[PDB]
């Protein structure tokens, strides 16, 4: 059969995809620090095939930690159009979601979503490293569900 | 814990100090959760006399 | 006032009244100030909101069940500094620091008295008066309140 | 109208404009800029998708926190398209493709599917049914891609009369199928193409106007270039099927009476002006005819 | 008495007498040395005599204040010279601090101190970014904190909180473009300023 | 009864100062070992 | 009113100090557009520039003018270098946002905007 | 040194505030009312 | 008390007893071994990793996380529209428009949090004079949309209608304690 | 011996999970073969093993079961599960699990925990829960 | 090949915090100071409270002062661990980083149990401290602190006699003493060049008066003698802890006055006056007197201090934060003169760019 | 256990459902409307009245440190009863 198998393929295409993904963890803020505590032993990233520091231009995902000013934004989006185009996005922090504090300020963007798409939003002012680590898994089943060839067969 | 009484001598020879007693992480005999409920102390000026706001 | 209420015995209570739909009554917190009953008797001419009883047992209000629905009855809300009696329409719709107060003028009678308007997020919640010494004096009538 | 369709609000991006709409094919080239000129000014644009959720991320933005929603469907299913537009002041139809598949042809896509969207829209109390056929498409054209499309222009009116129709001329924009075609490899083929936003603004401008309640428009633009002068001009600037290549040499028109742009609220941008940005991805003035 | 941050009366006189020491030695351009109950010194002066008091305080044995800490700019948009510009220093040798503040309009520039204290290379510049107060003789004045296309001077009390622009990505041009300001929640200015002065003998009669 | 958390009188000492234990031999037993083992090759 | 002057005297000495700045911006439209790519060719960039100096001609005070030169030099000092990007230099134009009706009649079909 | 001038003392160029919030923006100066509740 | 971190340079008459010991600290490398053999210890130690979804880490009952509107043990929504759980909310995150309940009583028609605001600071759980709002141990409530975090009130009850089995035991160990 | 004592101890680790299916399941499921004393086994299958000897972050581990409310929880395993009585035991907030000191019924709590629905249906959508705050007009259908 | 002139572009994270406080009261603005030195939270709050407490004229009680010092030099331990290791990452050493960030996560839990959450602990308020700390906390610091003087010297075994460290680090960024003061480093970056100074002993404010500790001066100004200062300052918390641990007095928290601290939650609920203050503290607030201060505190960075400025309204009037790094970074382009790239990385780490201070 | 619109949508504590002619219902398409079935007004009448002795008393919400600040009531109304604005309880005098 064809359609049955391509479904069984897409479960494999999106497996190598997710089982080893290469982020571009930004700093910018307090929110940055928890990823390092998530790079730490306790809630380790590397146990999932997630690499600690990968270059941007070979990245597979973005992780936005922190506030996002009106100054940094071009320096941000310039990166997003330098990843490849499976690029998924993760917005840690109440300051990147909608600018938790400093929603109302002027040198600040009222959400990373104002500039780039988002495959997952994550709450917390300091989102606990674990509190991300479920979200990163939520990303890791946001695409285990999505099917590229299953619909291309119908194209 | 499960340190087989050799690697301890490998660790210490490879590192130095006897460090099974001052190990990295914690197992036991610490923070036995749900300590009893405390009756706090009170501050001063719960004294009902010679207690105005002028002298504070 | 001080920080601590050394009172530890037990408070009292008071019955709630049924004046009318304009004016709620919480007379468990009335403080026997007489700042209302001297309004009706010297600014509106009614003489009904007497003081009943003595001691803490005293309680302001009619001895009987009567409705104080006359002009200027709503000014009694601005007067009672306690929130004992207050306006039923602005019962709980808002809270004052949340207001963005705009100062403006009465209409609907040809007096053209002055007003403080209370907004909340581009809406309206209260009508309140300003102090001009010539127009009304300090207050307004219940219609435009 | 009701209470919250009202266009009370200045500017855009948190405003409202009562342009609650359903653009269908906005997943590739054209509709994304449509949603951009809608979603910026404040307009609850629905987007029905039937493709990957990753192929629609770049639509998540240009949408101000609620004004952009998404949902699933498929054109070979009655009443899903109805479900998509139960709440629709407006409908837009950008659907189309430059090649037949095993499943869909030129015939099925431009004609049969708008026919149901047309009937679907009228079964609700909709107002506008902006459709996009293409210019150069009366009938009997040398290809088949266009001779089918005109039937939809016939078959809509017999379903939902008083429907805007835009039959524009050729489109150019970044990430197109037209200029990038030439870039990545002839007289009697002359063509006045039209910048994208100059199409998009009018559509966004056409979904609010009192007029345009059935009038067939055709967005063409200035600078009726000649191909051989233009194709080398691309080469001068930068340095596949039957029914598409057959559609290239068909391109020949002159405007008889049709409304166009400036009677809609648009200043058409020529080609030469915004032409480098699209050809900048291939790096290291052409002659016009009125006729 | 337990909860009153004990006054420690003595160092008031040190900073008071020393407060006099700087006046009579430097009566030009010096108005109302003072001191708060908090034993911390304040010296108001005229802008034409900025440096010669700094250099007395960077370079003099009895005022070794050779370390700068801040240079702010405080708004008072009701007087003429709305911008109170403040200095504040420190002795490593005498173990105390000072405060040397001045004034300016929106345009009465102040000659800089970078020959004296190079610590103020950037503290001076934010004031130019944040209030639009030019300084003479400052090397490479330019913006610090604001975008490279931000008009205004926002810490001014005239500039609203959420300013006059918000940025975003308009995909038709592939840029981080700006258009006017369009909120979703409308920061809600409260009237948390009650009656009842709370601080008599400390107030303003009409 | 009031017991928020005062400690018991004590909690002992704790090291605070560097206690790098010099392992590693003198240095004559480096060269004389090495060279004296190198020359084991050259025989 | 016996004010302190800064960088110049009564206006007509400050008007050449202006021209030192137009003398730079007029020669730094072509250098920017090439070094960092843009859409404008050269000219409407120069129209915009003079369209900013023909906004501040209403000034009549030397102190104000002696100040406005400076903020132009900063943006020049930010423009002459690559400290800006393609989004900052092309920000003045107000390309995208629709210009509102300057007349009355169309100005209130949307907006309570007196 | 000094210079003489008697002019209106405009600053409106040094703030941004492009066109709308300069001209078509009334301003109310007042002594706020006594909150008659208090 | 001031302590020289690095004051050992003294001409100790560097002889072949010791000056070559530095050359024994050099070409025959030992300090590098000393820095290497350390690391080799740890790979024979207990890695403190934990299999998160199957092994989650330690918290304490005062953990500031997701909000929830509690309820009395006899129905009766515990929130009463005081309007100081936004006046203190520094994020300015909240709008709690209210009315009578049609019972003559006093409750809300509105309650809100932008959880992308809401710094999770803890002012609201403690400012609430009733413990009507609290801030509970959920921290797996990441969603794919900025909109699904804008918790209105029905989520924020039925959330409070969920963890009330849990919060009433953490708070049971945190009353008489704040 | 020494070494062998580990293997006299490390072998029941494999042969302590019933059969091989019961063992091999756990392996790919969580990659944690550790013999654990059981205290739980909730509704819909959460077991909550325990062993005080390991360090402070592995003395309690839960093994989810398959067949949540129609989700097939073999592979797709969350932490938004673990309903509101073991969550407080698993994160080491307390010592006593909810079998000897369970929570207190209040006759309105849910009877079945719903996990963190990401983008499925059965999720949250915002409202404007304000009763429309205005009342406009109605024409009379009586011409003149 | 070689650097002569470098220029930073310090603006990429500004937010308008100094503006944004002007529209929020003191209690309503506290946690912004956790953000500035985002690594080391409490010490900011330790200062902000004092700038209030000076104006309000209150010493908080001892037990709250006492714990304010304890976390006030656990936060000292953080930033060193965050700029000893990150100064090793960007130089290259990635291991001690992970050896500590289990030792560091045992150092957040002692906020999580004490305060609400892990990191942005709104625990230190102007009126002392919000909330006492629990029973199973203080038997735990002993075990931790006992095992922690090892974890450092465990590392100092590895780096501080390491060629790859020493000649990557020594003679680098030679800071002249009298030039630092012209720039006003006033933190580690001057004591690391022999300027004997520490506010905690030269201008003591809290209960530091009886601690019997030491200041690790650095001579031979270079980023290895800064480094050794940064190490030994971690050690000489433990002398401070041991002395800040074994004599905690039983007492009160959240100062006796109900106008400057919220009252006991069981006490606002019967005693009327404690309810009203609870209703106005958390709406209006303190109602400070007008005035002004310039506080200070040596955080890991250095002289963190606040020029808080007040008015009779409950809200402040242009607070300002003294970011000690803000001056350290202005000296970036003078201390990197005659030095190449790779150490400029090290310069950043041994100026402790925890940007949030730098950014506003 | 809620009441429902003729369009078929769920009503809150408050009557809140959108009219038919409303584009807002889009957001519920291929989703569902979150709602709490636990109307307080239904639960609270399902609570018996506490018929106490003396005319004046204190109330609490089950734990004096644990809810409902100690307000009092005058229970002189034999016709109606007395409530406490925090809770929704009711009381009589027994005589
Ligand atoms: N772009 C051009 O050169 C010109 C285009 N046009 C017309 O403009 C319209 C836009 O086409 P354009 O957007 O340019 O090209 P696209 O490639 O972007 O195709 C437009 C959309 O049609 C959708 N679509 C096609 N067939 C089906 C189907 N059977 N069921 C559901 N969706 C379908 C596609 O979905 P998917 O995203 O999966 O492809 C795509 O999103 C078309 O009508 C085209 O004829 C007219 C003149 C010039
Ligand atoms: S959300 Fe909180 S922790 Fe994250 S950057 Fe903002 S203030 Fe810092
Ligand atoms: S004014 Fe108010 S408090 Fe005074 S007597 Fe009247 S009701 Fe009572
Ligand atoms: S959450 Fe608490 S403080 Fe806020 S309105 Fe409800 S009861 Fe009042
Ligand atoms: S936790 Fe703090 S920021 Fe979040 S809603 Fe409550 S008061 Fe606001
Ligand atoms: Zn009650």
């Amino acid at each position: 059969r064809a359609e049955y198998v391509v479904t069984k393929l897409d479960d494999l295409i999106n497996w190598a995809r997710r089982s080893s993904l290469w982020p571009m963890t930004f700093g910018l803020a307090c929110c940055a620090v928890e990823m390092m505590h998530m790079a730490a032993p306790r809630y380790d990233m590397d146990r999932f095939g997630v690499v600690f520091r990968a270059s941007p231009r070979q990245a597979d995902v973005m992780i936005v930690a922190g506030t996002l000013t009106n100054k940094m934004a071009p320096a941000l989006r310039k990166v997003y159009d330098q990843m490849p185009e499976p690029r998924y996005v993760v917005s840690m922090g109440s300051c990147a979601n909608g600018g938790g504090y400093y929603h109302y300020s002027y040198s600040v963007v009222r959400g990373c979503d104002r500039i780039v798409p988002v495959d997952i939003y994550v709450p917390g002012c300091p989102p606990t490293a674990e509190a991300l680590l479920y979200g990163i898994l939520q990303l890791q089943r946001k695409i285990k569900r999505e099917q590229k060839l299953k619909i291309w067969y119908r194209r | 814990a499960s340190a087989t009484r050799v690697i301890q001598k490998l660790r210490n020879w490879a590192s130095g100090q006897d460090l099974q007693a001052k190990l990295q992480l914690r197992y036991q005999e610490i923070a036995k959760r749900t300590q009893p409920p405390p009756k706090l102390p009170v501050g001063p000026s719960h004294k009902l006399s010679n207690n105005y706001y002028c002298t504070r | 006032g001080s920080d601590r209420s050394r009172f530890l015995e037990g408070k009292r209570a008071v019955e709630d009244k049924n004046i009318g739909p304009l004016v709620k009554t919480i007379m468990t917190r009335c403080i026997q100030c007489t700042r209302c009953i001297r309004f009706a008797s010297e600014i509106a001419g009614v003489d009904d909101l007497g003081t009943t009883g003595r001691g803490n047992d005293m309680q302001v209000g009619t001895y009987i069940e009567k409705m104080f629905m006359s002009e200027l009855s709503g000014n009694v809300i601005d007067i009672c500094p306690v929130g004992a009696l207050t306006s039923k329409p602005y019962a709980f719709t808002a809270r004052p620091w949340e207001t963005r107060k705009t100062e403006s003028i009465d209409v609907m009678d040809a007096v053209g008295s002055n007003i403080v308007v209370s907004t909340r997020t581009g809406e309206v919640m209260r009508i309140l008066p300003r102090m001009h010494e010539d127009i009304n004096e300090e207050w307004i009538s219940d219609k435009t309140r | 109208l009701h209470h919250a369709v009202i266009p009370h609000g200045k500017g855009g991006r948190s405003s409202v404009s009562g342009v609650v709409a359903t653009v269908f094919g906005a997943t590739g080239f054209l509709g994304r800029y449509v949603v951009n000129h809608l979603g910026r000014m404040g307009s609850q644009v629905i987007i029905p998708y039937r493709c990957d959720v990753y192929d629609i991320m770049h639509l998540r933005l240009m949408g101000d926190l609620g004004q952009l929603t998404f949902l699933e469907w498929d054109a070979r299913d009655k009443d899903s398209i109805r479900k998509a537009v139960q709440h629709s002041n407006v409908v837009i139809n950008l659907i189309g493709r430059e090649w037949e598949t095993r499943n869909f042809d030129f015939e099925d896509v431009f004609v049969n599917i708008p026919r149901a969207i047309a009937q679907a829209s009228k079964e609700a109390g909709v107002e506008r049914f902006i459709h996009v056929s293409h210019l150069n498409a009366s009938m009997k054209s040398s290809s088949k891609s266009l001779r089918s499309k005109a039937v939809g222009e016939k078959e809509v009116r017999s379903v939902f009369p008083e429907a805007i129709i835009i039959r524009p001329s050729d489109i150019f924009g970044r990430e197109d199928r037209f200029l990038n075609h030439f870039a990545n490899y002839g007289f009697k083929t002359v063509k006045q193409p039209v910048y994208v936003a100059d199409v998009s603004k009018g559509i966004v401008n056409a979904t609010k106007d009192p007029d345009a309640v059935g009038k067939t428009f055709a967005f063409t633009g200035p600078n009726r270039y000649l191909l051989f002068h233009l194709v080398k001009y691309i080469f001068g600037m930068t340095h596949t099927t039957k029914d598409k290549v057959e559609r290239i040499h068909i391109s020949d028109v002159m405007p008889t009476d049709l409304p166009g742009l400036e009677d809609l609220g648009v200043q058409p941008t020529p080609l030469e002006l915004k032409s480098i940005e699209v050809l900048r991805r291939h790096r290291t003035p052409a002659k016009t005819v009125n006729y | 008495r337990p909860t009153v941050r004990p006054r420690s009366d003595v160092t008031h006189k040190q900073l008071s007498a020393f407060g006099e020491y700087v006046a009579e030695i430097l009566p030009k351009y010096v108005q109302q040395v003072q001191v708060s109950c908090l034993d911390e010194l304040e010296i108001c002066i005229h802008p034409d005599g900025v440096i010669p008091t700094l250099t007395f305080l960077r370079d003099h044995t009895n005022a070794q204040f050779k370390s700068l800490a801040d240079l702010t700019a405080v708004d008072v948009p009701t007087r003429q010279n709305r911008f109170e510009i403040v200095y504040n220093l420190l002795s490593l040798r005498f173990n105390s601090r000072i405060r040397v503040k001045t004034y300016a309009d929106e345009l009465t520039p102040i000659d800089s101190i970078v020959s004296v204290h190079i610590a103020a290379n950037w503290y001076e510049r934010e004031v130019w970014d944040m209030f639009g107060v030019f300084f003479f003789n400052h090397p490479d004045l330019r913006r610090i904190l604001t975008d490279y296309g931000f008009e205004g001077h926002p810490f001014r009390k005239d500039f609203p909180l959420t300013g006059y622009v918000e940025l975003r990505y308009d995909d038709e041009v592939k840029r981080v473009v700006a258009e006017p300001v369009e909120l979703a929640q409308e920061f809600r200015k409260f009237d948390l300023n009650s009656p009842w002065e709370a601080f008599p003998a400390y107030r303003q009669p009409p | 009864v009031k017991q928020d958390m005062p400690p018991p009188g004590g909690y002992g000492p704790i090291d605070y100062k560097r206690n790098l234990p010099r392992r590693g031999l003198s240095g004559y037993s480096m060269f004389a070992v090495g060279i004296g083992a190198l020359i084991f090759g050259y025989w | 009113t016996s004010v302190k002057p800064i960088f110049s005297r009564d206006l007509n000495e400050a008007k050449r100090r202006v021209r030192e700045l137009y003398r730079a911006w007029y020669r730094e439209v072509p250098n920017t557009v090439h070094l960092m790519q843009l859409d404008i060719t050269v000219k409407q960039g120069r129209d915009k520039v003079r369209e900013m100096f023909m906004k501040n001609a209403h000034v009549t005070d030397p102190r104000v003018v002696d100040l406005l030169v400076i903020k132009g030099k900063m943006e020049l000092q930010e423009t002459i270098k690559v400290w800006k990007q393609r989004t900052h230099v092309m920000r003045f134009f107000h390309e995208t946002e629709t210009p509102r009706p300057k007349d009355f009649l169309s100005k209130f079909y949307m907006g309570h905007d007196p | 040194q000094l210079i003489t001038v008697d002019e209106k003392l405009d600053i409106t160029t040094l703030t941004g505030v492009p066109e709308e919030h300069i001209k078509t923006r009334k301003v109310r100066i007042f002594v706020p009312a006594r909150n008659n509740m208090q | 008390t001031y302590k020289y971190v690095n004051k050992k340079e003294q001409e100790s008459e560097v002889d072949m007893k010791s000056a070559t010991d530095n050359a024994a600290r050099i070409l025959m490398w030992t300090e590098l071994i000393r820095g290497l053999g350390m690391t080799l210890s740890y790979l024979f130690r207990e890695p403190a990793t934990i299999n998160y979804p199957f092994e989650k880490g330690p918290l304490s009952p005062r953990f500031r996380g997701e909000h929830a509107l509690r309820r009395y043990p006899s129905g009766e929504e515990r929130c009463i529209a005081c309007k100081l759980c936004e006046a203190i909310c520094p994020a300015q995150a909240i709008t709690i428009e209210a009315e009578p309940r049609a019972d003559g009583s006093r409750r809300t028609t509105r309650y809100d949090i932008d959880m992308t605001k809401c710094i999770y600071c803890g002012f609201c759980q403690e400012a609430c004079p009733v413990d009507a709002i609290v801030e509970g141990p959920n921290f797996e409530f990441s969603t794919e949309t900025h909109e699904e975090l804008l918790y209105n009130k029905e989520k924020l009850l039925n959330n409070g209608d969920k963890w009330e089995a849990e919060i009433a035991a953490n708070i049971q160990a945190d009353y008489l304690y704040r | 011996m020494e070494l062998v004592e580990v293997l006299k101890r490390g072998v029941q680790q494999v042969t302590g999970h019933g059969g091989l299916r019961g063992l091999l399941r756990v392996f790919f499921r969580a990659n944690d073969i550790r013999i654990g004393t059981l205290v739980g086994e909730d509704k819909y299958g959460n077991k909550y093993y325990e062993d005080n000897k390991q360090f402070f972050g592995r003395h309690r581990w839960v093994i989810y079961t398959t067949e949540m409310n129609g989700k097939n929880t073999f592979w797709d395993v969350d932490g938004s599960m673990v309903p509101p009585e073991w969550h407080r035991w698993l994160h080491c907030m307390t010592d006593d699990p909810p079998t000897t000191n369970p929570p207190t019924a209040r006759k309105f709590i849910w009877t079945n925990h719903k996990f963190n629905v990401s983008a499925t249906p059965e999720q949250y959508v915002p409202y404007s829960t304000t009763r429309k705050k205005i009342h406009e007009w109605v024409p009379p259908s009586t011409p003149y | 090949e070689m650097v002569r002139k470098c220029d930073p572009h310090i603006g990429l994270l500004h937010r308008g915090t100094e503006k944004l406080i002007e529209y929020k009261t003191y209690l309503q603005a506290l946690p912004y100071f956790d953000r500035l030195d985002y690594v080391s939270m409490m010490c900011n709050e330790q200062a902000y409270s004092i700038a209030v407490e000076k104006l309000l004229n209150i010493q908080p009680p001892p037990r709250a002062q006492w714990i304010r010092v304890l976390f006030g030099e656990i936060t000292r331990i953080l930033n060193h661990i965050m700029a000893v290791t990150t100064h090793a990452l960007d130089i290259g050493a990635m291991t001690p980083f992970f050896w500590m960030f289990e030792e560091r996560e045992k150092m957040f839990e002692f906020y999580e149990r004490v305060s609400g959450a892990r990191m942005h602990a709104a625990y230190i308020r102007p009126g002392g401290v919000h909330q006492d700390l629990p029973l199973g906390l203080l038997d735990d610091i002993y075990e931790f602190s006992k095992n922690f003087s090892l974890r450092i010297d465990e590392v100092e075994e590895m780096l501080t006699n390491n060629r790859i460290w020493r000649n990557r680090t020594v003679d680098i960024g030679v800071v002249t003493a009298e030039d630092a003061l012209n720039y006003g480093f006033s933190g580690v970056m001057l004591r690391g060049s022999g300027i004997q100074w520490d506010l905690r002993k030269t201008q003591p404010y809290d209960v530091y008066d009886q601690v019997e500790f030491d200041v690790p001066i650095g001579s031979r100004g270079d980023c290895y003698d800064r480094y050794l200062c940064r190490v030994e300052e971690m050690r000489q918390s433990l002398r401070i802890i041991e002395q800040c641990l074994n004599k905690m007095p039983p007492g009160e928290i959240k100062v006796d006055d109900a106008k400057v601290s919220p009252p006991k939650r069981a006490e606002m609920k019967t005693s009327m006056e404690s309810l009203i203050h609870h209703f106005k503290l958390y709406t209006e607030g303190y109602q400070v007197p007008p005035g002004a201060t310039y506080t200070a505190i040596e955080a890991p960075k250095g002289e963190f201090g606040v020029y808080l400025v007040s008015d009779g309204s409950s809200r402040p009037y242009r607070c300002k934060i003294k970011a000690p790094g803000f001056a350290h970074l202005a000296g970036l382009d003078k201390m990197s003169k005659g030095h190449m790239l790779a150490d400029v990385v090290a310069i950043i780490g041994t100026q402790d760019i925890v940007f949030g201070e730098i950014d506003r | 256990g809620v009441q429902v619109s003729p369009s078929g949508e769920k009503i809150t504590h408050t009557g809140q459902v959108y009219d038919e002619k409303d584009y807002r219902r889009v957001r519920f398409v291929d989703r569902q409307k979150e709602v709490n079935e636990n109307f307080a007004i239904d639960l609270i009448a399902q609570q018996p009245v506490n018929e106490v002795e003396h005319r004046i008393i204190a109330c609490d919400g089950g734990g004096g440190a644990l809810g409902h600040p100690k307000v009092y009531i005058n229970l002189d109304k034999e016709t109606k009863t007395g409530t406490c604005g925090y809770c929704g309880l009711q009381f009589k005098q027994h005589h």
